[PDB]
Order: C-alpha cells, then structure tokens, then sequence
C-alpha cells in the first residue's frame, strides 16, 4: 500500500511525474445527494483494480460536502461519509496509487465575493480541518485539493474569467484552505496541495492572476482543460479532431500552461478532461493519445473525467469504463489515451 | 542543424548496456518541452529510463522530457536523460534523430 | 512635420503610446501588382489628411516590394517604386503623425526553412540596407517593421504556430533584418523597430518561442489580431458581439499579450485588427469600442486594417474609409473606435 | 475594501487645480492593467493628464493606465497619475471610486 | 532634475491635514533603498505616516521607505507615502527635496 | 501583551518593519551551562521594561539547548529549561514586544556535514519539537530563528563561506527545523520563522547559496552583520568611524543584501550587530546612528547585540544596558542607535 | 552522494576515444560555476575538450565550467560537456569524481 | 592576422571565454605626455610577440586621449595619435589576439555630475565617433571600452560607490558612447563593447546601479578588481597570501559578480588585477594562481596590469613583462597566471 509511505520534500513536479495519468470517479462522492444518488453503483474494490490495471497511477476522487455537514459554527461533517471517503481512497492505495480528494460541488456555500468572505473563510476552515484531521496519517500519495471550481454562478458568466473581485477572493479561499490543512499538522503540514485557478480555467486572465498561498513548493496548480471544446464537450459540435489546426491549437493551450508554471518550477496537473461521445471513436481515439503525448511534453498530468456515463449521441457522455460489468465501454479511447503517456520501462 | 544529439555509452554487458543522450541547442530559439525520435536498431529494447520517458511503436522509439528538464536553453543549452537497453552482439547506435521535428547532428 | 525630429531616447512603451490608434493603407503599396492593382485610387496627401482628422495618430504603411527589385546579388529596388513609398510617409508626417514601414507579401521569397535561410538572409539583409538607407533622414515618428507575418505556406497551416524550425528560423529572419538596420548607422541606430512572431500570431506557442534580436530595448512586438475570428473575419460567422462572454474572451486574449510582454516593459503593437461589414453595424460598433478600450487597459496601440473594401456581406470588408470622396464608409465604427481610445484631453 | 484611492490637490489657481490620484494595492493578487472610473462633479472639466489616459462619457470619468504602469502590486503596491481640471464654483472631490470593478475606499 | 517629487493635501480639518507624496523616477537607474528629505515649515507637525517612517529634527525631516516600497523604478516609476499633520496657521507645503541626495522637481 | 494575538498572513516585510528594533539578550540563557554562567545576573521583567522604553520593539532571546537535554532517540528538554525561556519571552510580551527565541551555541552536535547529516536531522526534529510544542500557543509576535551560525568546526573557517558540502547541508537543516516546527500545527504552521545562512553570514558566496525552505513566504533570513569588522569588532582595530569610505562600505554591504533579498520580497533581520568600547563614544554614536538609518533605508531590522559586558579597552564589550542598575552603560550610543530608526510617529 | 556523475563513450576507435560528461545536481543547492575534478586512468591523454576548459597535471585533471554553462541547477539540474583522448590498452574510466569539493556517485 | 576577422553574432560569454586571459599595455598610451613619458621604451611588435607567446590572448590598450585632442566643438584627435594607436593594436592582431581600446585618464573632463552632463556628453559623442570611425573596419576581435574608471574626483571617495547622482550620471555616459559607436554603422554597429561600473568597481552598491546601454546583448561589463586590497596593492600592507580565509574572500567578491552578472548571461571582463613586488614571489605565485583559476570557474577573464614597473619593495610595481629585454622580470608570477587560466588542448 501507497497509503502511508510518510511525505518527501521532492519538488512538486518529481509528483506530478509520478502520478503520471490519472482517473476520475465523476459523479459518484460528488453526486449531490450520496454516492448513488447519480446513477453510479456503489464504489468497490475491485473497480479501482481495474483503473490500476489499464495503467491510471492517480485516482482523483471528488467529493461534494455541501448536504454532509451541519450548522455554523462547526459544520460538522457526517462521519459516516468522512469515512467511506477513506475507505475509497484506500482502494487505491492498495494498488499503489495517487489519489487526490477535494471539495467539489460547494457552490451553495463556496461563494468567491467580498460580501460572503468572511463567513465562507469560517466555512472553509472547518470543512477543511476535519478532512485533513481525518486524513493525517496518509504520506504523500494523498493529495488535497483545496476546491474545484470556485466561480461567480450565472449563466453569462460560465466560460469567464470573472472579476477582479472573484479571482482576488479565490486567492483567499484557496491560503484560507491551504493554512487550514497545514494547521492541522502532521504529515498535513508537509504534503502536496493542488490549487485551482477561478473556476480552474487555463485561460490567460485566470492564469495569470493566480496567487499561490504561501508562494508554497508544494502546491500544485489544478486546471480543467476539456479541449477543445466544440469536440470534447458540446453534443452539437464537430465529431472529428486530427487535423494540423486542431493539434497546433491544442499545443498551444499547453504551451501557455506551460510558459507560465512548469518552466518555471511550477508543477501542474489537468484534474479533468476528454471528451464526450459522439459515436465517433476514431476521433476521440486521435484526440486522446495525441492530448496525452502533447501534454505529458508540458510536463502536465491530466486526469479523465469519468462520470460512468457513455451512452454515444447523448451529452456528457464522458465516461469510458464499466462500472457494473468490471469492463471498458470505451476500449480503444482508454487505450490510447494511457498509450500517449509512454513510461519509463 | 543547430540541434546536435550525442548518443553515448556508460557501460555495457554483453547482453545489455546504459545509455546517455545529451541533446544540444545551439540555435537562438530555446526549446520549450522538448521530445526526442529515432528509429530503434533491431535486437535492441529499451529496459528502463531516467529523466525522461518513451513510447516504443515499430521501430520507432519517442522519448519526451521530465518536466523539470523540459526546456534547452538557446546558444549551447543541454539537457539530458538515459536508460537501460538488452542487446544482441553487435552494440549499434541510432543513426538520426529528430527533435521538435528539427533533424540533428550526430556527435 | 514629424519627418527629421531626431530619434528621442524615451521607452519604446511611450512610443507605443504616443502612436496611439493607427490605419492601414491596406491593399495600396502592398498590393500585387502597383498601387492601383487592388482597387484603390492613388493615394494623396487629401486623404491622409483625413485620417489625421478622425483620431488617427499613426499611418501604417504597408509595402510589398517583390516585384520591385532586381536579381541577386543586389536586389536593387526600383527607385521610383521607392520614391513613392517615400511620398505617401511624408503626407503623414506632414500630419505629424508615426509611419510605419514594413516588408509585406513577400512569400515567394521570404521562407522560414533551414534549407532557405541561406538566401533569404542574403537577400533581406539587401532590402533593409537600401531601405533603411533611403528613410535614415526620418526621427522616431518613423518605424520599421521588419516582416509581416512570416509563415509555411499552405493553407492546412495558416491557423498554426508552425513548427520549431519555423519559428526559430523567423527569429533568425528578425536579427538578420534588425542588423541589416542597425547598420546603416545614423538614425537608423536607434529607430525604434517592430518584429513579429511566426505569422504575426499573438497565440501562446509563437509568442512563447519570440525572441527579440539582441536584446534591443528600442524593439517593438508586431502582432495581428482580428479578435474574435468568427465576428471579426468569418463570412459565415456570427454577426452578433458584446456577451460577457465576448467581452472576457477578448480580455483574456489581450491578458496573454500584457503578462508575457508589456508588464515585462516589451512594448506592443496590434498593427492589424478589424471587422468585416456582416450588415451589423451596431455589434460593430460595440465590438470596435470594446476592443479600443480592453486593448489600451494593457498598454497596446490597436492600427484597423483598412482595405478599402467595404461592401456589406462580403468577405473581407475591412473597409472603412472612403478614399474617393474623403468621407467615412463606416463612420460610426470609427467614431466608437476612436472613442474606445480615449486620450489626454 | 482592499483597493484604497487617494484623490489629492497639488496646487490650485482659483479658475483650476491639478490633481494627484495614488491608486494603492492592498490585496493579495496583483491588478494586470489597472482602469479607474469614478463620476465626474458638475463644473469640472479634466484639461490634460499625464501617466494615464482617460474617456469622458456623460458624468463618468474612465482612466486606465499608461502601460508602463499598469500592475498594482499586491499587499501595498502603488501606483499614480495626475491631471488639470477647470473648475468654476466650489471645488468638490469625486465620491466614489472604482477600480477594475472593486469598488475602493476613500483616503 | 529627473527626479520629481509632488507634494499634495488629500484633506484639511483647521488644524490638521493629511497630505500624499509621490516621488517619480524619470532617469535611467534605479533607485534603490529610496529617502526624501526635506525642511518642514515650522507651524507644521508630522502626527503619524504609512508606507514609510521618518526621522523629524527641528524643521528637518527625513523620510525612509518601508521596505517592499524600496525601488523607484526607473523611465517613471513611482512610490508614494503619506502622512497626517498638525498645524496652526496657513497651511504652507515644502518646496525643495532630495531624494538619495539628488535635488527634485516640484511638480 | 503581544503574546496571544494570533497569526496574520501579512508579506514578512511587514513583519520585519513592526519588529523595527532590537536588543539581544546576550550571553545568558545562551550562556554554556546556564544563565548566569557567562557574568549575568537572572534576567527581570524590570530589565526587559527599560529596554521597551528606550525604543527598542525587538528581543532576540538567544538560547543554547544544548547541556538542558537528554540523549538520542528523544533528546528531551529540561522543562524547567524550557519554562525558563517562555518566562523571559513573557516579560517581553508584556512589552507588547516581538521575541525571537533560536538554537544558539549548538555546534557541539550541530555539524554540516554529509557525514553527521543523519544524526543531526533526527536531533534537530527533536529539539525543534519540543520546542514549538511548548510555545504553540504564542501568535506572531514570537518569531522562530532555526539555527545560530551553523558552520564547519575550525579557527581557520571563522570568517570562510565554508564549502558547498556545508551550505548544501546548512540548507538541509534549515528545510529539517522548518519542517518539524510546522509540522506541530497550530500558530506553528503559520508563524514567521527566521533561518541563517551559513555562519549567518552576508557574504557573496553564502547568501548567494541560500535555499529558502518550501520557498515560504514567511520565512525571513537571518544575517549577522558586525560592520566594518575593524572597527566594530577588532580590539586592535581602528577606534575611528565616519569618513565617506566607511559610510559608502557600509552602505554597499546593505546593498548586497537589499538587492539579494529585499528588492525581491524577502525579508531579512541583521540579528546581531554592534560595536565594542575601544574609549571612543563618539565614533560609536556616529557609527551607530548612521548604522540604523543606513540599513533600515534597504528595510532591514537591526538587532544590537548585547553580552552585558561594557568594559572600555577590552575585547567583546558589546554591553551598553547595565542590567544590575536598570541603567544604560552606553546611553549616548544607544539613543543614536534609537535616533537613526526612527519611526511613524 | 547527491551530485551523480555520468561518464560515457560517445565513440572510440582504438587509440582514441570521444567522451560525453554529464553531471547531475540532485542536492537542494545549485552548483554556482561548476569545477570537476578526477584521476584520468593511465595511457590516456586528452587532446581537445569543448563546453569546458581543463588543467592536467599527471593523471589529475582538473576541468572548469566554460561560463554560460556555470550552474548545475538543484533538483535534477544537470550540465555536461566532451573532449577527445588517445588511450592504450583497455577503454577504463575513472572510478570516482570531486565536484567542487563534493564527491560524486559514478553513475 | 585577427585584424578582418568581421563580426560574429555569438553570445558575448563566448567572446570573453575566447579573450581567455589578457595583459594591459600599461602606462604607454595611457600615459601623460605621450608614450615614453612614464618610462616605457617605445611598443614594438616583438614585445607583443612575447605577450601572445606566454599564453596571453588578449591586449588591453589602455589610450588617454585628453592631451592630445582639441577643445570643443569637434574635440578633433592628433592622427599622428590616432594611427599610433592603431599601429600597436595591429602588432596584437598579427598574433591573433583580441585588443581592447578605452579611455583612460580623462578625469579632467569626465565628470559624473548633472551639472556637467550635457559638456561631458557633446565630448564623449566626439570622442567615440572619431576612434570608432578610425577603427570601422575591424572585425569582433577588437573591442572598445567606452571609459575606464568614472568617478566623482577626490582622494577621500576614491574606494567610494559616489552618489546615486554619480551613478546615474556614469550610467548616462556609457549610453552615449555606445549610441555613438553604433551610429558610425558597419562593424561598429554590432561588435562587442565593454562598459564600466560607476569607478569600474565590483562593490555591490555600483554593480547593483550598473544600466546596461539599451539592453544590449553584445555589451560586456568592465570591472577592475585587484583584490584583496592589502596584498595585491598596499605597500603597507601584508606580503602574504595563501590562508582558507584568503582563497574564501576571494571566492566571495568573484561570486557577488558570477551571481549579479554572469549566470544571468551578461559577461564580464577583469580588465585589471594584480599584485605589486613585495619581494614576495611565492606568495605571488600562489595568489596570481589561484586568481585565474577562481575567476575562470566563475567565467570571468582577467587581465593583469603591467605599468612596466617591477621593482621590489615599491609602490605600483604592477610589471612582470621586461620590454627592453623581451623577457619576463616575473616569470613565476606570469607562469602561474596562465597556469591557473587553464586550456581546451
Ligand atoms: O445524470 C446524473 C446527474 O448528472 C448531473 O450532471 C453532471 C454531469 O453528468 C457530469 O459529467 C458533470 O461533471 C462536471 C464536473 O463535475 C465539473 O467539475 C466539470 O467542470 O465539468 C464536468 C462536465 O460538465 O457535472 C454535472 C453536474 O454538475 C446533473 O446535473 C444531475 O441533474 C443529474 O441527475
Ligand atoms: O489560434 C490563433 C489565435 O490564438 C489566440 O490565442 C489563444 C492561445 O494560444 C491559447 O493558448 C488560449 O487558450 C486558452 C483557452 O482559450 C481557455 O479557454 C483555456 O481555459 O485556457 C487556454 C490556455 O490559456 O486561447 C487563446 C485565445 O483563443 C490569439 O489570442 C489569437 O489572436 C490567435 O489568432
Ligand atoms: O480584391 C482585391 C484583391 O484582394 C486580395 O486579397 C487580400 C484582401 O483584400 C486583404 O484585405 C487581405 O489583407 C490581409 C493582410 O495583408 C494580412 O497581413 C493580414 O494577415 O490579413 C488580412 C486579411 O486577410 O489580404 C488579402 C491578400 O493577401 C486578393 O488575393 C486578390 O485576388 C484581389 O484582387
Ligand atoms: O563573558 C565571558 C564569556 O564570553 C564567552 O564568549 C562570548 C562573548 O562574550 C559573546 O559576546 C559572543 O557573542 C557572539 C554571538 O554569540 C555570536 O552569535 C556572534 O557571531 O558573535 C558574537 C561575538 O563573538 O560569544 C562568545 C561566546 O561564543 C566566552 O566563550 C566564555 O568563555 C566567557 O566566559
Ligand atoms: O567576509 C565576511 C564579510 O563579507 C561582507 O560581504 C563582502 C562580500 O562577500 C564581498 O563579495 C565584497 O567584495 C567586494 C569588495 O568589497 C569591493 O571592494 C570590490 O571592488 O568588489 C567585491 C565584490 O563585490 O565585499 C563585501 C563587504 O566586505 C559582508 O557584508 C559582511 O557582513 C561579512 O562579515
Ligand atoms: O611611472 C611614473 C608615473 O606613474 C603615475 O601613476 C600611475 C601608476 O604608475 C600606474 O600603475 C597606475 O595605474 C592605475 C590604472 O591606470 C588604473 O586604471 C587602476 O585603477 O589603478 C592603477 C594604480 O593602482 O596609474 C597611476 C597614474 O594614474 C604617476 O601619476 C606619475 O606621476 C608618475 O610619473
């Protein structure tokens, strides 16, 4: 087990390198109302097994607090769920995984404004302290990311880069959170932290605008990069990537990531991408492995949103793996996407 | 070219050997994450590498840089990687490499 | 006159600012074929004039010159196609305004290969020389723009950032060309210049790999960008711009320019950018105010390119002056633009 | 608010002034080409301005930096321009401000 | 001179005032570690300053930056600090500085 | 008192500008075998009153833990020691003072080298253990220094950069004293923690080989800096101070340091600085008072460094509080010191 | 050791051989102007050396960075330069290295 | 010959690692009242024969042109001088070597203050334009340096830093020399120059306000560093070197210069260093030693200063070569410079 190996003071990109290509488990903690609230069977073992199997080292597992947790001044977590988490986590780690646990859908509470920071701050501590009070133990294959993607809400405003005021707030949630953790001690204090952007864009307004709390080695930054986004995300755009457009644009969405944090020391990994189903295998099988290839030359990790969806012609159908039938739904898409990642032997 | 490739041995076996590859940019223009092909010689197969990783497909082996080693700086810059490799008799060595799609140098 | 003011030793960003807003002569000198050739009437000192008149504080004065020179090894530039490039700077100096001269369509020689290089630095370094020698009398109201956007030819590659070759032998092109300048010694010492990236694109894979010959600090970034392109150049784009969404993806791509370039004291300028006429004034005029004033919020001079078309429903209506009778074809797009500018007083 | 602006008069000849805006930083992230809107007094008319440009628009005044100025530093950065203004009947400073959107404090 | 120092009253109550100074940079070199000087009118007592610390002897004071203040930048950086006094009297301002030893512009 | 007012998240400059001025309690609770050993008298809240109303912000607690604990594997602290220490801290925080407390004449078991490596971490996470354990409790007016003058046994290394070895091991146990003091959480993982160079030393070749632990923003370097040597520190060296060489030597030793550090936002304290009495008060005072304005002109705090011993003509009298009397053996140099600070009001 | 030291065959023929260095920082501290020093086995001589410059005196050789490439960056950082030597009897390479002081691990 | 070599467009670190070591023509053309009148023989090519011979590949040319030019506005230079000049650098040339021209005594007209700022420049343009004309025609190997030691006048700031006025005054003056060479055009507008800090010093106060000319890439810097002060230039002061403390402090004044300078990639030239004859010639020898061989392995080329005078027990006695015999009064001083230089065969 990966669980408790103690924490190294390696540079954050020694990690990132390390967790090498990761999986989600979309739609599942993160489910608002429970773990089979979305229509995801219950989490076993033998799932994660597999994940290992087909070559995935990171297993992100995004969580939704909000609904688990009480009243002001505590906001005490349910324990129950606090320990399913870890009994989650520990599935990978018996395969000798990354696993990154974060707070997800928060945005009845999470809100990135001047008027709701302090209450949010006092929020955020405690959700914070009691996860990483639960978690203390864990060495540095536990990963913490201090939330998903904070963001003003409002339709207009989806693919934005918000305000001044939003981005400045995210930069205080995120130190809020990080002291949190740290706070708590232990292995807590040494462990790597990932950090999002608002709303984890990559864009340059985003980007350039992040602080990092404590201008801390160990954080890591989080971007969501499902590109590009008339393939990858939009049931009514183009169902074919390959050409040599497509893959210059993609590069260089990763040069800019690239530019701005990795050359410069600063370790990032992509929390969530792919694309969903067209019915268009070929394509999504040329997207996948040229994405992996072209972002693993960035030095960026990047981790599949898997929501256990796949049904082709129906939106957000990015999941690829079978839960119920221990199998791939998407056999050539997984494998070309773990293919485009290489190794080291 | 402004790029040269020089593809060195630490120390063999006989029925192994470990390599070191250090890739030079002597142009203006640093390289900005940079990736490695070449045409892999028969009865040769890469064990394990440091510093960088690889796909195998054919005959042609893709080595890409670690990260922290990811840019070669303009005006003589290096960077470097290796890895272990299981041979058979005659120890033969890559004959042109591609960097960034630029053709190099053998050194 | 800001013909023989001398050259001030002030940073290029102040020069940047004084240049202020810009127009091209599109379609004019740089047209196959001679001045006419394109459709434009003969350029006078009337209309010039006029522009002055509306705002504009800086003539861009594009200039294809294949078709104009000799053979190897001179290149010898004809001396009446020189002595009317001439003319048409001074009727803007007469106006006090900045000029800036460049090398234009020059394709079918200036090619960003290893296997090219040899001739093309030959032969760039001949063009600059006589040109440079020819314009040596003018102070720091004229500018030389060392090439256009220098590119692989092919259509397939028209929207990338080319390959490492190219863009490393483009910064090859730029020293040749700063050096060729520079030379000629006098005025010419210390003019300040502009030099693009790969295709003049402001993406982050060309911007990323620029680098400016010598370390000048008198050089300037030459970047175009017809932001967004669906509004702004496609035919069959929307006719619809002013979203919060529009608004943040406009920033953010002016965001890229500031963070890698101008909050580094590089100074930057937008020398082409614009709409085409889709019969949509009013988003016109939205969109023309909107990129003036987000574009001078990070420091950079936006020049329109104008080419004398402006024909409603066609491509490539970039038009907005009306050259045979001095009126304005687009008079309320311009007037927004200028506005967008703002000023001193 | 963590964005305070002082709005001072450097000297004054009975018919106009000349102003000096600091606009000060004391937030944790930088602001990346700062703007400044406020509205303008009745009787005032901006005559030139220096370190900074600005748009006249109805009773709204919007400045936006000079380039070479246009990052606020984070945690206490500064950064200023001035200007001359006409004035006729009493001299009033504007009342608010705001900055990139944040709407700032008054010093 | 290029350096250039601009002295202005942000808000007077009578007996007391709060002033705002902007010290620019229009030179080549950097100043680095910045102090003003200068001789203070004497109706006038500096009662607390931010951004920067002082050292008041008889009329002369000397002004020292805090720090993260420190640089003027060259080509027209700026850095500004500002202070509240007492005073009876006409409100006078001072109308010479120093900065590192260099004679500024009033402006 | 100062000493529960909990941990802002303030740039360290701002830490180190409040701090403003120092007075070490020198040759006392650092004093090899106890607090009296080395000639002074038990330290009084008394004392420490008269050094707050003199002007001074700052008390550097200097303390030797070494002969107070016990051996491998806990290495445990005589509490009656360690209580000790808090109690003098207390007569400070009373002051509404800062305190630093560090590990001083540890070099007995302190050794950079490879070799002692191991031995010396695991003493130094003990030690540090214990001691932020104690003290957790404490906001950020109590400030940890990890280390004294860590530097390589030997008279001929005194005033040496030592070799890489050293600083690269020197950088290790500054990581290792970090690490242990924020891994007890709390105001632990969240206080300003001062570390040294090698020999805490301001020289080229040590500040230039200094590695800020986890890169923390709330670490401040630690430097001693007893300036000019000849004067400040030689009993056999020149008795005079003030011609344009000194003031311009001083100011270029400032400078590296200013410009090294500072400039790029990291704070730093010259922990410990003075002069001797060589019978020359008043080229004390006029080295003392330009001393102050000199290096809190590149935002540097002072602290004087105060062994309680004022004897004219002898060696090592840096003394100029008499603490038997509550008086100032050297009340001119000590009111320059003050003068030259200055302050907001 | 932290500092790891890489000494390759990029080619040989016999009576002469061309060498590939590579000197790997794994330590926390950069190597600020790099010096490497070795005992060269015996029947070798080193005709030319480039991305550094070198003092031989016996077998002892003493080879110093050539500026631009000075620092060995912590963490993985790495430089590397060659040089030509004739040699008899057997191809050996030395058994240990000293980098500024700091004895090296012969990977 | 090294003469017509043209210009490169290397990296200057380049340029200064091929220069490699150098030797001063001191007291000749530097000299008040003309080439002999400081008790050098008449320069001839087989005394420059000598230099190349013992493994110097750099002459620096040290020329004091006040004396023999006219007053303003042309300040026209002696060309009987002029050609004299060029003569001896030629010998130089003919031995492949590289030459660097300065000016040397000019502190009768060169005055780092406002007040004399505008007089000062009209004559530095004059003056540079004359030499950089005369020379056009030489290629890379000839390089100028555009003053030599620029101070504010006065015995008592002599090891002074001089005002920020002084610094920015002296910054203002290495601009205006180099705009003046460049603005002869040809070779002159792209060789490698050489510029000083305020008195050509290594303190950190004057390489910390160094500005470099328009940024240039092609521009090294010029310091003078003939350290440590007691042994290599006070008569009065030790004989000896040698100690861990000496080799240490060394080390550190070259690091305070690899750090601000070289590792960032701007080269750096000791274009004087040395030691006087204390009849000390081991200590000498292993000083001069080990100077090359620190200051190598920080990329910097020194260059000794021989004023011709070598006599024991005196003051300035800077010289090792013997000119009138074509032997060295120094051999082992000499012999161990260049052993410590080192070589790529
Ligand atoms: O059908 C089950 C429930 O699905 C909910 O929608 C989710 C999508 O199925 C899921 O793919 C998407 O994942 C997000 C991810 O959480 C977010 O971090 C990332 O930025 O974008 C992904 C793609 O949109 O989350 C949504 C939920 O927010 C339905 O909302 C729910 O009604 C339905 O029962
Ligand atoms: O393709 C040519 C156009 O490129 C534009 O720049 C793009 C950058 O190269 C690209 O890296 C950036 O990508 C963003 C992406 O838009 C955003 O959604 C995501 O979250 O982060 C990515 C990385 O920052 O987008 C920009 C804008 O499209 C030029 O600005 C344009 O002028 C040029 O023609
Ligand atoms: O109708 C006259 C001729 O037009 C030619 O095409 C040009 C467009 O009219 C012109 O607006 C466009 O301008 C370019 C600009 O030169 C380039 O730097 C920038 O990147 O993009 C602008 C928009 O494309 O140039 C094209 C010409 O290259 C027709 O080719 C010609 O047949 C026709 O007679
Ligand atoms: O008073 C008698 C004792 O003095 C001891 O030596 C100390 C000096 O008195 C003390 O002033 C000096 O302070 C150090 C400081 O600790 C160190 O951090 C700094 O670098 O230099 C200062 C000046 O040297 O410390 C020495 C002790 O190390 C004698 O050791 C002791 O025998 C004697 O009784
Ligand atoms: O030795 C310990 C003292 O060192 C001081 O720093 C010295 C720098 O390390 C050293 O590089 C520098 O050297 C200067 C030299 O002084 C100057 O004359 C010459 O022209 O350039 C050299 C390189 O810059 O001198 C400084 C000051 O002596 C520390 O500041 C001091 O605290 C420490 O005890
Ligand atoms: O030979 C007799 C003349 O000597 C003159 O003084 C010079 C010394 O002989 C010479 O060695 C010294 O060199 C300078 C060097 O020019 C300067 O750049 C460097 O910084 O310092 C060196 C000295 O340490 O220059 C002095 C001249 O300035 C006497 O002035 C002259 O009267 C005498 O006849």
């Amino acid at each position: 087990s990966t669980a408790f190996t103690g924490v190294r003071d390696v540079p954050a990109q020694q990690i990132v390198n390390e967790m090498k290509v990761g999986w989600n488990l979309g739609n599942t903690m993160d489910a608002i109302g429970g773990e089979t609230n979305w229509g995801n069977p219950m989490t076993t073992h033998a799932m994660i097994n597999k994940i290992k199997e087909a070559g995935f080292n990171t297993l992100r597992l995004p969580v939704t607090w909000d609904g688990h947790m009480g009243a002001a001044p505590e906001y005490t977590i349910d324990q129950t769920w606090m320990k399913r988490v870890e009994e989650i986590a520990n599935y990978a780690f018996d395969n000798d995984m990354y696993v990154i646990i974060n707070l997800h859908h928060e945005n009845e509470w999470l809100k990135p404004f001047y008027a709701n920071e302090a209450q949010v701050k006092a929020q955020l501590t405690k959700v914070w302290t009691q996860i990483a009070n639960n978690f203390k133990k864990y060495g540095d294959h536990l990963i913490f990311e201090t939330m998903n993607e904070p963001r003003p809400v409002g339709a207009s405003l989806q693919w934005t880069g918000g305000s001044y005021e939003n981005r400045e707030v995210v930069n205080r949630y995120n130190l809020t959170a990080v002291n949190a953790i740290r706070a708590t001690g232990g292995n807590n204090a040494t462990r790597y932290i990932m950090v999002p952007t608002l709303a984890a864009s990559a864009m340059s307004t985003t980007i350039n605008d992040l602080v990092i709390p404590n201008n801390d080695s160990k954080v890591i930054v989080s971007l969501h990069m499902y590109s590009p986004y008339f393939f990858a995300m939009d049931i009514n755009g183009t169902s074919s990537w390959g050409s040599d457009y497509d893959k210059s644009s993609l590069d260089s969405e990763f040069d800019a990531v690239y530019n701005k944090f990795v050359k410069n020391g600063r370790a990032v990994v992509i929390g969530e991408m792919g694309s969903i189903n067209k019915n268009n295998t070929a394509a999504r099988v040329t997207h996948a492995e040229y994405y992996a290839k072209s972002a693993k030359a960035r030095g960026l990790t990047p981790i599949w949103w898997d929501n256990g969806y796949s049904v082709a012609g129906k939106a957000e159908t990015f999941g690829i793996f079978n839960r119920s039938n221990l199998t791939w739904d998407a056999p050539e898409v997984m494998k070309a996407f773990i293919k485009g990642i290489g190794g080291s032997s | 070219s402004a790029v040269e490739v020089t593809y060195a041995i630490t120390n063999s076996w006989g029925s192994g050997a470990s390599v070191n590859v250090t890739i030079k940019n002597n142009g203006t223009t640093p390289i900005n994450g940079w990736t490695l092909k070449w045409t892999m010689p028969i009865n040769q197969t890469i064990t394990n590498m440091w510093s960088a990783s690889f796909v195998a497909s054919g005959t042609t082996l893709s080595v890409t840089n670690a990260g922290y080693n990811g840019t070669i700086a303009a005006n003589g810059g290096t960077q470097s990687f290796g890895f272990n490799i299981n041979y058979s008799g005659v120890l033969s060595k890559p004959t042109g490499f591609t960097v960034n799609g630029t053709e190099c140098t053998v050194k």
